[PDB]
């Protein structure tokens, strides 16, 4: 890919399981007799990760638009491999098993996913405000998970109840069918532009769609699809 | 309650019943006595 970047051609780079790259290094180091570090990993983990990742950079001659995957052993995000990857990224997207087990197949945790370009100068003022509000909601939800778990929904205040309802609606709404998921899911794929996503979430945060039951936000596109499904259900 | 039953069975006169027993036709003003638990943790009752 560096040859194409050096000549000016834009490159889309898709590496799969950078972890597997690190695990192999670990096995090679174990066979090489090096002194093991942390959970059996190689002593030269950071240097190997740097040597691989610093080559994945957009330079002044060309740009590499790199998308990587990382496998977390078990479900431990504190494992040395993902912990080393985290500092080598502009955008991080954290998929959680708990979200996935809720049939939310995108499975992305909004609170554990960040990006450097989520900047009002770069992405737009409305997009930035909508994203920050969609995080402040679901942060109020994460702060109240135990109270809902033990005492129940009733003990919360009225505005807290509203924020929790909107947060659960947002969790359902982040779900989205994929065109490549037709093999095991019957939902047709949906492509939601960034403008439509921002508008849908801004409308959801304003209050439009409060009357809609949460189940209608599951496996939908923009807010218009949810409204159409609600009207179909009457 | 059966005292109410017996007495109302008599004195049926609307003018006689003009005192409280009377039914205001306009019903312009109404009042609601709401008895709500004083401390929460009650569950969904306080809200219901």
């Amino acid at each position: 890919a560096e040859y194409f970047r050096d000549e000016g051609r834009d490159i889309l780079l898709f590496i799969d399981n950078i972890f597997r790259f690190v695990q192999a290094g670990s096995e090679v180091s174990s066979l090489l007799g090096r002194m093991p570090s942390q959970v059996g990993y190689q002593p030269t983990l950071g240097t190997e990760m740097g040597e691989l990742q610093e080559r994945i950079t957009s330079t002044k001659r060309g740009s590499i638009t790199s998308m990587q995957a990382v496998y977390v052993p078990a479900d431990d995000y504190t494992d040395p491999a993902p912990a080393t990857v985290f500092s080598h990224l502009d955008a991080t997207i954290s998929l959680e098993r708990s979200i996935a087990e809720r049939a939310i197949f995108p499975a992305v945790d909004p609170l554990a996913s960040t990006s450097r370009i989520l900047d009002p100068n770069i992405v737009g003022e409305e997009h930035y405000r909508v994203a920050q509000e969609v995080k402040r909601v679901l942060q109020r939800y994460k702060d109240l998970k135990d109270i809902i778990a033990i005492l129940g929904m009733e003990e919360l205040s009225d505005e807290d109840k509203l924020t929790v309802q909107r947060a659960r609606k947002i969790e359902l709404f982040f779900s989205q069918p994929f065109t490549v998921a037709q093999q095991f899911t019957g939902r047709p794929g949906k492509y939601v532009p960034v403008k439509k996503t921002v508008e849908s979430f801004a409308r959801l945060l304003n209050g439009e769609g409060d009357h809609i039951p949460e189940s209608f936000f599951y496996m939908q596109g923009d807010f218009d699809d949810v409204l159409a499904a609600y009207e179909a259900s009457q | 309650r059966e005292v109410m039953a017996n007495l109302t069975a008599r004195v049926v006169g609307a003018a006689r019943r003009g005192t409280l027993l009377e039914k205001r036709e306009t019903v312009k003003s109404v009042a609601l006595l709401v008895v709500t638990p004083d401390r929460g943790l009650c569950g969904s009752l306080v809200a219901n």
